[PDB]
């Protein structure tokens, strides 16, 4: 069965990744070289973006 | 009669081997190489951001070295060669040859952020700077081990005629204070097969580890597998020596009560209440090349018998009355370092005053768990002297309930007493 | 828009996401402290203060994911847990030949962890790599021959396992569901 | 002889279950997926044997024939450790080698290479009928009507002379019912 | 000069100053393809870049050309260039057409900085001047011979470009005189790019056993012609090997262990039968004399007196019965005296890892050579034949891998049949005496044979001229030679000419020989209206017209810079 | 075509058409920091070797430009060349 959509949740995680979108574009923007902070931030939106994706596909 | 055999904090033999650990602590570990007839020696580091390990041909054949964050000092026993070499390759490596008579071998040398410290077998103690230039050269009984953290130095003599005894000391950039000149050190030298032949053959003093914990305090690792931490050192008529692991009875308390020869601790260092060490198993106490992760093994105070843990699991599982017995005392003198490490060394951190603050109400909670037994067997006295130590004005109502439980109505009475004597 | 292999069942790798979001036990090799005198981690989807408060040498507890990334750049040492020992695996290989019918007090996670863990973390054992893998396979092996004698009492109504892990939920999915989906069919079929 | 014979038994079980090539127990995986199709084999390469123990392999390639029924006595022993359940049937294997050997030419097979593995080529030209060997003999005593188990492995055994209980000369009879038997098929070589 | 040995660490961070970063990928990898030792070396570079997560473009080039072509069309946002087997010999702003005036970036004090680094791996020891000292950008990982041999022509450079009658005329002269004098000198090499490499490993700290193993490897390639070179990196890996070796024990599958052995101067001794181990070694045709039925009969009473019988010496090393192969060390010691071949005692590095059998040096890296040559409207053909050798060259990268052993037994079994190629064309050469002498030089001509479309690779016909070289160099009645070795290609229809330098026997024990054919090659090209090509890395390999070709060996035999 | 006409009919060839419009209708407007018709692999491994196939020329990415000459390799991330491994241009694991 199709399930029921959760919308505050989605809301909230299109909303937060917007935020974190932005974030990482203005610490881009601020590029000591402590690099591995910037790339938990890119795996952290490619595991999110690809966790969004396979719901929204499946669905 | 006796030799003196060249000391580094948790160096191991060369065994069967080709090669052997020369220091291992919370920096790092230098290992060394046979190279037929000259030595490899590579120093790695378990702070990789910090430090870039790195290799180098010793030709002079160096059996002893110490390992801090701002150098490295190699020492060649036999011949009093000496190397001090920075980690960050600006200021140039320095090699010194010191005076050695006919028997006299360098038999441990400390680095300081301000000086090198070398000790010789006939009880010569020689003071450089960090660039090479002389500054001390005293006699004192024969230093048979060192290990320096920042500007505190610490150091153990043995003689046949002066004994076992300890030295601590700050030297600093200012304020030059000695704590303790050769007080005499409460551990006990192994009694004196092959496998612990090898080791004793080359560490007659049965010295495991020397290091500093992570707050400053001087702990020691003696033949019998117990760490001493030295409290309140900075006052030296209140000092004293903890036992706050006996390591053979946790090995024997994780083993579900098998008498376990197979597995050994070889310390390196100590956290706050975690001792980072190697759980090394098989037949020989040191660890080999391939070196595994350090394990964690938390201090528990030595209270355990284990005559009453073999009665009542007629894994072994410690009863409430007596973890709450360790957990209090452990508590109690975590709580006195703690509080001693903060008022005078200031917090390095902002860790130190929330974890006080657990670390009493894991003494409150320990406490009680001791007033509880105390009132199980009707005995208001020693309910009444456990809830006296009872630190916190929020743990005495818990008293409060539990005497309410018990039906001890005296001993409410003389608790809320304390609570009037408390108020003001 | 979903494949037809991605249909009804999730694809191993999924599986190895999924055990890749979870808490794990750890020593750092770099130290991201801030001394009483560096861009922040500032994660959304794990509680960031284990990672802020990284300290070398000690024991923390982050996530899967930044455990393999590290180990990757080596910065970081992963370790196993208690039941990645010799003794532990022992002892289970030991409860699944004591009881035959029931499936032992293994984690979920036991064979996707191991994997993960023996292709990226080949110095990080106390416990030989050998053997590991050896008593890994023998209670894979065992758990294969117990799903085996399980599968006889296919029932229409209903069927039950104990402690199977989720790799095995993989394993077993596409066949068992659509046998009892089947055996529905033709009971209710065969009801008036 | 019998502990030399046990110890080959347990090394080559020791073979069979801790060889590991590219993280992989591939003898193991081979048992298993055979026996689920009910093929009771086992094809073995002899590089991998040579790569574990060449001392197996000299164990091997020196008296085959008095040391591959122990191999199969090894893989029979892995096999009801891997797909028998314990204390809650499967006959004898067979062992397939495999060899990436120089082809020895039917005209240079001689006197030295007997009782040794051989690799060749050749042209089949006639396949005979199956015949029916025996493996498990049900051996009965005429006169004191016991009965005793023979196993027989197709390597280089008679029936005994004495019954193992004067009972008789020669007293055994085979008993046919509880028999157990094996193909047997001849081929002529070109 | 501008990077000795010390500071290799520190034009390391330089490139981490210049490419750590996440966002975008500033770092390309120019390595020379159809080169052992360049392959090693850039795996152990990449391996280093990826455990320190460095962004980067590994592109192998074969001619200058296409040097020239790849270094046109790339963009300005990257910054970092390293260039590995080659550019150590050109002028490479003559070459690039670089002029500093618009790669300079904030000049202001005596500072310059620059949006682009080109660092040079090169072991061709002809070193460029102006590339060594007077350039800024191109950034040299010297061995240190400008330490020790190349400061006169320094200060005779310096004091040519400080200073643009009889004074001015008698020190300029006499210094253009000294610089035209270490001008005009042959190629040779005496370090390997993998030990440079290694140093600077050794120097930040990432050693391990791959990136040890990769370091033999690349040694190990320059074994053939460069023997020196060996000897004198020999102990140096000996150091490291003894030192990054655990301390022990039974086989298990994930002990990898990597011993100091005797691995024999045979051509895939642990790969193939120890008959055709030694009827296809190099040496043991240049001592015993293979090539005719003589050789073969003693070859065959060598097996009889070795006590080795035929039917076992033909059988697989990995099958052969260990009552030969485990005192065949012994065996060894008592024969080969009286056949001459001492010196196939050698001890080596074998590495093996769980049971998969043994791989020793020498076999590992004919296995790459063997992987890199036959792996797999002229100008189209030519195009798409360098595309060829750039696959041959990736798929030999892919064979580096562990996990890839498949591809390592496709290069065996390559190996194996191009050196059946290369024996039946050898002794194809020495049998109808195409070998004709000129007096200063001694010359083969390929006009037709077997598999003659496998000489249309440079290393291919290298490997022929090795062979060559070490046949003809046992025979002490002929001197010491250069080669001219040229082989035609019908439907690109020109003769390739590889320059061969002759070399010493291996049994004796001085100052190695250079490669004079490049400076005559350069000086009929200017001269001469030649339709010739120059762009291969190494520089005694041209490719003439077949019309041409006549010419140019009597202008050639003419010329007195051979 | 998310990330050979002739077999399909007409009506087929719109229903194809409109169909693609829908498709990059739906990762505009909101669903737009995902693509929808993005890889349904996890990226379990954020950096990957990637081998060119085919001459592409000279390309753009986020931040940097990357090159296609054919047969050379890159150590870039999995979600930078995502899309050109979907359309073949680049090969490797
Ligand atoms: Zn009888």
């Amino acid at each position: 069965e199709l399930l029921p959509y959760p919308h505050q949740l989605m809301k909230r995680l299109l909303n937060r990744i917007s935020m974190q979108s932005q974030l990482i574009e203005n610490i881009s923007m601020g590029f000591n070289e402590s690099k591995l902070p910037l790339l938990c931030m890119e795996t952290e939106l490619e595991r999110l973006k690809f966790v969004i994706r396979s719901y929204i596909r499946c669905r | 009669k006796f030799r003196y055999m060249p000391f580094s904090p948790a160096g191991t033999p060369f065994g069967f081997t080709d090669r052997r650990y020369l220091t291992m602590n919370e920096v790092g570990y230098v290992s060394t190489v046979k190279n037929s007839e000259q030595y490899s020696i590579t120093v790695s580091f378990f702070d990789v951001g910090r430090f870039r390990e790195y290799h180098f041909e010793d030709l002079f054949g160096y059996d002893l070295c110490f390992l801090n964050e701002k150098g490295t000092l190699f020492g060649q026993s036999k011949t009093g060669q000496i190397q001090y070499r920075p980690h960050d390759s600006i200021h140039s490596n320095w090699t010194k040859i010191i005076p050695l008579q006919a028997g006299e071998r360098i038999t441990s040398v400390a680095a300081t952020p301000v000086r090198v410290i070398v000790g010789t077998s006939l009880g010569y103690f020689r003071s450089f700077n960090q660039f090479g230039v002389p500054f001390a050269v005293e006699k004192t009984s024969p230093i048979v081990a060192l290990t320096a953290q920042n500007y505190r130095v610490f150091s153990v003599h043995y003689s046949q005629f002066h004994g076992l005894s300890y030295s601590l000391s700050e030297l600093g950039t200012s304020s030059k204070r000695y704590y303790k000149r050769e007080c005499p050190l409460p551990m006990s030298l192994p009694n004196i097969k092959d496998a612990n032949l090898d080791y004793y053959n080359f560490n007659p003093m049965g010295i495991k580890s020397l290091f500093f914990s992570s707050y400053g305090d001087p702990c020691i690792f003696g033949s019998d597998n117990t760490l001493l931490l030295l409290s309140k050192w900075r006052s030296p008529e209140e000092s004293k020596w903890l036992p706050i692991l006996d390591s053979n009875m946790e090995i024997w308390k994780m083993s579900g009560g098998k008498e376990t020869t197979d597995i050994h601790v070889w310390p390196l260092a100590l956290a706050y209440d975690t001792l980072n060490c190697i759980l090394v198993k098989g037949k020989h106490i040191w660890p080999e090349f391939p070196l595994p992760l350090p394990s964690e093994m938390e201090i528990r105070m030595p209270v355990f018998v284990k005559s009453k843990l073999l009665e009542e699991n007629k894994e072994i599982q410690i009863p409430v009355s007596m973890a709450a017995e360790e957990e209090y005392l452990r508590s109690k003198v975590l709580s006195e370092l703690l509080t001693d490490t903060l008022e005078n060394d200031g917090e390095m951190y902002g860790n130190e005053n929330e974890v006080l603050a657990a670390l009493n109400g894991a003494y409150d909670k320990a406490l009680l768990r001791l007033f509880a037994s105390a009132c199980s067997d009707q005995n208001v006295e020693k309910a009444l002297s456990l809830a006296h130590e009872l630190k916190q004005d929020r743990a005495l109502t818990a008293a409060v309930k539990i005497s309410e439980r018990a039906e001890l109505p005296s001993l409410v009475k003389k608790i809320n007493n304390i609570r009037e004597a408390r108020y003001e | 828009s979903l494949p037809a292999h991605l249909q009804q069942t999730f694809s191993p790798e999924e599986i190895q996401f999924i055990v890749e979001n979870e808490p794990i036990k750890i020593f750092p090799r770099i130290t991201t402290r801030q001394k009483i005198r560096h861009t922040r981690w500032q994660l959304i989807t794990t509680d960031d203060k284990a990672l802020n408060n990284m300290v070398a040498m000690r024991s923390t507890e982050v996530v899967l994911w930044i455990a393999l990334l590290l180990k990757q750049q080596s910065k970081c040492s992963i370790v196993a847990p208690q039941w990645l020992t010799t003794k532990e695996l022992d002892r289970k290989i030991q409860y699944e030949k004591t009881h035959p019918d029931r499936f032992s007090e293994l984690p979920w996670n036991w064979l996707v962890l191991a994997r993960i863990l023996f292709n990226k973390a080949k110095d990080d054992f106390h416990d030989p790599i050998h053997e590991l893998r050896g008593k890994i396979q023998d209670l894979r092996e065992i758990r294969q021959i117990k799903v085996l004698k399980g599968l006889k009492y296919l029932n229409e109504s209903h069927l039950q396992l104990d402690n199977l892990s989720l790799l095995e939920i993989n394993e077993l999915r596409p066949f068992i569901t659509e046998i009892m989906d089947k055996l529905r069919e033709i009971h209710t079929a065969s009801l008036t | 002889n019998d502990d030399d014979n046990t110890e080959i038994i347990k090394s080559f079980k020791n073979f069979i279950l801790e060889f590991r090539l590219d993280s992989q127990f591939i003898y193991r995986d081979q048992l298993r997926n055979n026996i689920l199709v009910k093929n009771y084999s086992l094809t073995v390469n002899m590089e991998h044997l040579i790569g574990y123990n060449e001392d197996i392999y000299k164990k091997l390639s020196d008296e085959p024939s008095d040391i591959i029924p122990l191999f199969e006595t090894a893989i029979t022993q892995v096999a009801k450790r891997i797909s028998i359940l314990s204390r809650a049937s499967l006959p004898t294997f067979q062992l397939i080698l495999n060899s990436n050997a120089n082809q020895i030419p039917l005209r240079d097979l001689d006197s030295e290479h007997v009782s040794k593995i051989v690799r060749l080529s050749g042209i089949i030209i006639s396949t005979s009928v199956l015949s029916s060997r025996a493996t498990y003999l049900s051996i009965m005593c005429r006169n004191c009507r016991h009965t005793t188990s023979i196993t027989i492995n197709n390597f280089n055994v008679s029936l005994p002379r004495s019954c193992l209980s004067n009972c008789g000369p020669d007293p055994y009879i085979i008993i046919h019912e509880s028999s157990k038997f094996i193909d047997q098929q001849f081929l002529k070589l070109q | 000069m501008y990077y000795g040995i010390s500071q290799f660490s520190e034009a390391y961070n330089k490139i981490l100053r210049n490419s750590s970063s996440h966002s975008s990928c500033q770092l390309v990898i120019f390595v020379s393809c159809l080169n052992i030792d360049a392959l090693c070396a850039t795996k152990m570079l990449s391996l280093l870049f990826k455990k320190q997560l460095v962004q980067s473009q590994i592109v192998p080039i074969f001619g200058y050309s296409e040097l020239r072509r790849h270094y046109s069309q790339l963009d300005d946002n990257i910054n970092s260039l390293l260039l590995v087997g080659f550019g150590g010999v050109i002028d490479l702003e003559a070459f690039l057409e670089i002029d500093p005036q618009e790669y300079v970036i904030d000049t202001d004090s005596g500072e310059q900085s620059f949006r682009r680094d080109i660092y040079v791996l090169d072991a061709h020891r002809p070193w460029n001047l102006d590339n060594i000292f007077g350039s800024q950008i191109i950034q040299c990982f010297d061995d240190g011979t400008v330490d020790d041999t190349l400061g006169e022509q320094k200060e005779a450079y310096y004091k040519l470009l400080e200073l643009d009658r009889k004074q001015r005329k008698k020190q300029i002269h006499e210094y253009e005189g000294v610089l035209e004098e270490y001008y005009s000198q042959g190629t040779t090499v005496v370090n390997s790019i993998s030990a440079q490499i290694y140093s600077l490993l050794s120097a930040i700290g990432e050693t391990n056993l791959s990136n040890l193993w990769l370091n033999i490897l690349g040694t190990t390639s320059l074994d053939i012609a460069y023997a020196q070179v060996y000897n004198r990196l020999y102990p140096l890996l000996q150091d490291e090997v003894k030192r990054l070796t655990p301390s022990s024990s039974v086989k298990t599958p994930d002990t990898l262990t990597l011993n100091i052995q005797p691995d024999y101067y045979l051509f895939l001794l642990r790969h193939s039968s120890l008959y055709d181990s030694f009827y296809y070694s190099n040496y043991v045709n240049a001592k015993l004399s293979l090539w005719n039925e003589n050789g073969k009969k003693r070859l065959h009473k060598m097996f009889a007196r070795m006590g080795i019988p035929l039917s076992t010496a033909q059988e697989t090393w990995l099958y052969m019965d260990h009552s030969i192969k485990r005192e065949l060390g012994i065996i060894f010691d008592k024969n080969l005296d009286r056949y001459g071949l001492q010196d196939i005692i050698r001890d080596g590095f074998v590495r093996t890892l769980g049971y998969r059998g043994s791989i020793s040096a020498s076999e590992f890296v004919e296995a790459l050579t063997a992987l890199l040559e036959v792996g797999n409207n002229s100008a189209q053909k030519l195009t798409n034949l360098r595309k060829r050798w750039v696959s041959n060259f990736w798929l030999s990268w892919d064979a580096l891998d562990d996990r890839k052993v498949e591809l390592l037994n496709r290069g065996i079994q390559l190996a194996q049949d191009l050196q059946r190629a290369i024996f039946n064309t050898g002794v194809a050469i020495l049998e109808k005496k195409l070998i004709k002498h000129l007096r200063i030089y001694r010359l083969c001509v390929l006009q037709d044979g077997p598999d003659l479309d496998l000489y249309r690779n440079p290393l291919t016909l290298l490997r022929l001229g090795n062979w060559l070289i070490e046949c003809c160099a046992e025979s002490e009645d002929k001197q010491l030679l250069p080669m001219v070795l040229a082989s035609i290609d019908e439907n690109t229809d020109t003769y390739l000419v590889a320059g061969l330098t002759p070399r010493y026997p291996r049994g004796l024990d001085k100052k190695p020989i250079l490669n004079n054919f490049s400076m005559a090659f350069q000086q009929i090209t200017a001269e001469t209206d030649a339709k010739v090509r120059i762009d291969n890395f190494e520089s005694s390999i041209i490719e003439i017209r077949r019309e041409d070709l006549s010419p140019f060996l009597e202008k050639l035999t003419l010329s007195g810079l051979l | 075509n998310g990330l050979d006409t002739n077999n399909l009919s007409h009506q087929e060839q719109e229903y194809l058409k409109e169909y693609c419009d829908l498709i990059t209708d739906l990762k505009s407007g909101d669903l737009v920091d995902i693509d929808l018709s993005g890889s349904l692999v996890p990226p379990s491994d954020v950096f990957i070797d990637v081998r060119v196939l085919k001459d592409a020329g000279e390309i753009q990415t986020e931040y940097g430009v990357f090159n296609l000459i054919k047969d050379s390799q890159f150590f870039v991330r999995q979600s930078d060349v995502e899309r050109l491994i979907q359309q073949g241009y680049l090969q490797k694991i």
